[PDB]
RNA sequence: UGACUGCUCCCUAGCAUGCUACUACCG
RNA sequence: GCGGUAGUAGCAUGCUAGGGAGCAG
């Protein structure tokens, strides 16, 4: 419930009904969220719609706070404040937040199908927090861009690497390599069954066996995905020099073999962070065994 | 007080130890439960401290289950 | 409540009147300034409860919010509270039969099964290394949980029986280590 | 009438659930608790009335704790109107005392 | 609450009265002026307050019958529930061996305890010891309610396969004893 | 997986009655 | 000059409905 709205570093229990992630936006910020696009619902603890049986209001923007519960603006017992008012929405953190001075992070990137190179060179242009959620956000898309394309069956078999494959109902194919693997499931009348893991490029139908299998009548071939949960430790780690080559272990003995290794074993002597550019053949065959000896 | 204390603490012990899906295997469940009922009921603190040792035994003889050490150095058991 | 509009025309009719009366004047006046000012005082009134049943309304709003994500939040971390709290009231109690077993845990050397009370049955301990063996059996005697047992029976990972007379400070170090003693409860 | 002090107090520190070992969640059950301890204040011997005693205190410090503890990472500012009734002996000697109320 | 009947009548006429005493004419006109928006205020008065109460009205109205709507969808939902379990636990009634036993009583009524002992198919028993395992039970092959039974499957407490060849008197105190033994009629129903 | 009764405290919503107050109509 | 009537506001009293909790057989 009560996560982190962290451009306006606030705590918070709000978030945006219709949204990527259901991302945390504090009561400003919420409201700069919804005014400088639409996103006229949220969701807090309890989520704000007219609780008279049979009502139905979508918007926030003219609900208000009843009886401890909340009412709505067709069907309108008005004996309250407006819920959306003030230059804020009402929650908790109500007084303890700050806003935001760039308005427009979510409602740029947050607002576009997160395909475009737009999304990338504002993540690029970020912090190290914003660009968490920017990577985040590119995952959630990736998987929610993925789950919208067929699942692949067997229905009568053939001899294996040639078989039959009728797919699904109007949907597209993605592309056609080994990408995306079909490691499905097989349904015997309400349950999910042992399948294994295939692959479909060549069709008659040619299967690459990433194991020997026995296929049966309806075996079902489809990537299922889950969503990859919030992280909660950043991705590089700031670069601090070491003062000495205190805390080491040292040994006696040089590499030899290798002609470039002594100085670049001094430097992770006193370097916190290390990434180079090269193809294969450029110390990761064997500097990473000079360093282990 | 040094008796309220090892029923409180028997208590909480159970409470840990159901946690761990203890009551899956029903001899070690009725054993526990056992102990845990006659040490609330004792009247004299040397009882109830042998039925203490007896039923932690049963939690600390689990390898998995939880970290001796990290709950050791927490400012916590010595 | 002095930041509404009712309450600024309330002051100026009021500052008005009084003005007028302490000057001194005749009825129509008074009659004229009094009908054009309780309504204001009306106005005003009304707002002057409004707003504070209005206000405590929310701020008992929020107290109930607070305290049903509280409640939301507590139920979800029971396992990690009740551990802690454990050990805690383990630490107050400050037993040495349980600080034993519970540094002898805490170094390696746990049970196999529930530890007996009469006077007899078996108990199995595993002793992972030769300073455990060395501080808890020396001689014929083990020493665990403030009391005396009697060793009988050695077993090493490949299941062999080991004397105990083999176990010495260099014999010891070309065995399969996590022993298993089985002793009995010295009388 | 008066009930026996052990009862009370093992209501007062053992629970079916978890959400009721943090009392400012529920203030409520311990004033019924000191609605059904009040009598024992009469008793010649005293730590029955210590009872009653020690429930009125933790009353008053889950309130304060309560407010406190709300005001300080939000800035909800609490009022304590007519809300020290709970934690003085008036409230309770009421109910014993023959008038029908509510 | 804007656009009453009585609304543009009320308007107009304040609007002209206000417009006749800023003319500053005689005392006459204000006397006029104030009857005259003091019947207006009066008529206005009943016009907003009955429509406010008929409005209420009909929204309770309204939430009344969506509940009973609500109800009747749930009735209805329990008694396609009811029908489908009572259908369900139909197809298991063994109509031979049950047809058999009803013909032979005098009027067609039979005591409810003698169906089972007499139609079933499958006996379960739960032996608390092993000293009662070996009276009633004992081998592969039993006789209980004048019948033989074979038995086909024993699990223990924990739910868990037991064999008979370790269910001993030695082997006794290694098992979580309330066993539950599955047996079949044998020659005659199963 | 959570039976039948009885009593009491707290919060909100509606109804009825009464008290006071502010304007307006009528005699 | 006094009373009646019509709205409006605050306050008090008893019921009905909803929710949370305590004790007893
Ligand atoms: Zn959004
Ligand atoms: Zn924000
Ligand atoms: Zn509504």
């Amino acid at each position: 419930a009560v996560g982190a709205c962290v451009l306006c570093n606030s705590q918070t229990s709000l978030r945006c009904g219709a949204c990527i992630r259901r991302p945390f936006l504090c009561c400003k910020c919420c409201y700069d969220h919804v005014i400088s696009t639409s996103h006229k619902l949220v969701l807090s603890v309890n989520p704000y719609v007219c609780n008279a049986p049979g009502c139905d209001v979508t918007d926030v923007t003219q609900l208000y706070l009843g009886g401890m519960s909340y009412y709505c603006k067709s069907h309108k017992p008005p004996i309250s404040f407006p819920l959306c008012a003030n230059g804020q929405v009402f929650g908790l953190y109500k007084n303890t937040c700050v806003g935001s001075d760039n308005v427009t992070d979510f409602n740029a990137i947050a607002t576009c199908d997160w395909t475009n190179a737009g999304d990338y060179i504002l993540a690029n242009t970020c912090t190290e927090r914003l660009k968490l959620f920017a990577a985040e956000t590119l995952k959630a898309t990736e998987e929610t861009f993925k789950l919208s394309y067929g699942i692949a069956t067997v229905r009568e078999v053939l001899s294996d690497r040639e078989l039959h494959l009728s797919w699904e109902v109007g949907k597209p194919r993605p592309p056609l390599n080994r990408n995306y693997v079909f490691t499905g499931y097989r349904v015997t009348k309400n349950s999910k069954v042992q399948i294994g893991e295939y692959t479909f490029e060549k069709g008659a139908v040619v299967y690459r066996g990433t194991t020997t299998y026995k296929l049966n009548v309806g075996d079902y071939f489809v990537l299922t995905s889950h969503t990859v949960m919030p992280l909660s430790a950043p991705t590089l780690v700031p670069q601090e020099h070491y003062v000495r080559i205190t805390g080491l272990y040292p040994t006696l003995n040089i590499s030899d073999e290798f002609s470039s290794n002594v100085a670049n074993y001094q430097k992770v002597g006193m370097q916190k962070y290390s990434t180079l550019q090269g193809p294969p053949g450029t110390g990761k065959s064997h500097f990473a065994i000079g360093l282990a000896l | 007080s040094k008796m309220s204390d090892v029923k409180c603490t028997s208590v909480v012990l159970l409470s840990v130890l159901q946690q761990l899906r203890v009551e899956s295997s029903s001899k070690l469940w009725a054993q526990c439960v056992q102990l845990h009922n006659d040490i609330l009921l004792a009247k004299d603190t040397t009882e109830a401290f042998e039925k203490m040792v007896s039923l932690l035994s049963v939690l600390l003889s689990m390898q998995g289950a939880v970290d001796i050490n990290k709950l050791c150095e927490e400012m916590l058991d010595n | 409540f002095s930041s509404l509009p009712s309450y600024a025309a309330f002051a100026t009719a009021q500052e008005a009147y009084e003005q007028a009366v302490a000057n001194g004047d005749s009825e129509v006046v008074l009659k004229k300034l009094k009908k054009s000012l309780n309504v204001a005082k009306s106005e005003f009134d009304r707002d002057a409860a409004m707003q504070r049943k209005l206000e405590k309304m929310a701020d008992q709003a929020m107290t109930q919010m607070y305290k049903q994500a509280r409640s939301e939040d507590k139920r979800a971390k029971v396992t990690s509270a009740m551990q802690t709290m454990l050990f805690t009231m383990l630490r107050k109690l400050d037993n040495d039969a349980l600080n034993n077993i519970i540094n002898n845990a805490r170094d390696g050397c746990v049970p196999l099964n529930i530890i007996p009370l009469t006077t007899a049955a078996k108990l199995m301990v595993v002793i992972p290394d030769y300073n455990t063996y060395k501080n808890t059996c020396d001689g014929t005697t083990f020493t665990y949980a403030s009391a005396l047992w009697e060793i009988q029976q050695v077993v090493d990972a490949d299941s062999k029986i080991v004397q105990l007379s083999e176990i010495s400070m260099d014999n010891s170090p070309n065995l399969a280590w996590p022993l298993i003693v089985t002793a009995l409860r010295a009388n | 009438p008066y009930p026996d002090p052990s009862r009370i107090l093992g209501a007062g520190c053992f629970v079916d659930d978890i959400v009721k070992t943090d009392g400012t969640l529920m203030i409520e059950r311990f004033v019924s608790l000191a609605i059904d301890a009040y009598p024992l204040t009469k008793h010649p011997n005293q730590e029955y009335a210590d009872v009653f005693h020690l429930y009125l205190q933790y009353i008053r410090k889950l309130h304060d704790e309560l407010t406190g503890h709300m005001l300080d990472m939000y800035s909800v500012m609490l009022t304590n109107d007519n809300t020290s009734r709970y934690w003085e002996p008036e409230f309770y000697e009421a109910m014993y005392t023959p008038h029908t109320v509510l």
